[PDB]
């Protein structure tokens, strides 16, 4: 029913090293200012993938425990949860309240993208569906937090040792769930549910990349590690 | 190989 004070300390440590990421702000107002063409959204779009992957596996270190485990299963964790926290973060980013029609507009921006409308339809989909949970600040980072923390990924050698890191995680979001929305008892598994969605995102995340409507699909460094793209 | 990640999650 109500936190412990282990539980409020992990909720804030979670909550500030979460908070250390690019504003929603800085990434709508960059979208909002003009129309940008399908070569320069490219860009857009690998410059912030860039940066969130640098944050994520900055926020990834701090999770407790995380340093503990084996350093292969630390790379499989990171390689297996990146696309999906950046979703997730982009969901949380197109639910946050705007000037009136600027929602509108912003939606239109990346409908037109550069990439195929049937990687656009499910993203909305997801998205919608994000917004209708109503999910607090707390919720998006224990929800990013749990992700990292799937033992269900490939190529993990010691499931036990993330299923360890992960259950006090989905004990707070328990009892946030159970506190903000009493009235909505299946709340927690509705976020538990968006999770098996979130993974959709991972199969076609290249074919989504390469059907951009440009000469030339450039990619950092760092995106060619953490995605499957050369 | 994936030096990049190896070498932010190991780098401090
Ligand atoms: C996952 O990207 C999809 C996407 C859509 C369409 C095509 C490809 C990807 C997406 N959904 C968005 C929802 C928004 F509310 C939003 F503001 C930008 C959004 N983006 C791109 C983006 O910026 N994602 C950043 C990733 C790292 C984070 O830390 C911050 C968000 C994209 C939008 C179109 C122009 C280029 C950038």
């Amino acid at each position: 029913m109500e936190l412990t004070p282990d539980q409020q300390t992990l909720l804030h440590f979670i909550m500030d090293s979460y908070n250390k990421q690019r504003m929603p702000q800085e990434i709508t107002n960059k979208i909002l200012k003009e129309a940008f063409s399908a070569e320069e959204n490219f860009l857009i779009l690998t410059e912030m993938a860039t940066n969130h992957v640098q944050v994520l596996v900055e926020f990834t270190k701090k999770l407790p425990g995380f340093q503990t485990l084996d350093h292969e299963d630390q790379i499989a964790l990171l390689k297996g949860s990146a696309v999906e926290a950046m979703f997730l973060r982009s969901a949380e980013i197109f639910n946050k309240k705007l000037p009136s029609g600027h929602s509108d507009l912003l939606e239109a921006r990346i409908r037109n993208s550069g990439i195929s409308d049937e990687y656009i339809t499910p993203m909305f989909s997801f998205y919608k569906s994000i917004g209708e949970l109503k999910m607090t600040q707390e919720e998006y980072a224990l929800l990013t937090a749990i992700v990292i923390l799937s033992p269900d990924r490939q190529y993990i050698k010691d499931r036990e040792a993330v299923e360890k890191l992960q259950e006090p995680l989905l004990d707070v979001l328990q009892k946030l769930c159970k506190i903000h929305q009493p009235e909505n008892p299946q709340h927690f598994a509705c976020l538990l549910g968006r999770l098996t969605e979130l993974r959709t995102f991972n199969h076609h995340h290249a074919e989504m990349l390469m059907s951009w409507r440009v000469n030339d699909h450039k990619f950092t460094p760092l995106l060619c590690e953490i995605w499957d793209v050369q | 190989d994936h030096q990049l990640l190896r070498y932010l999650l190991d780098k401090d």
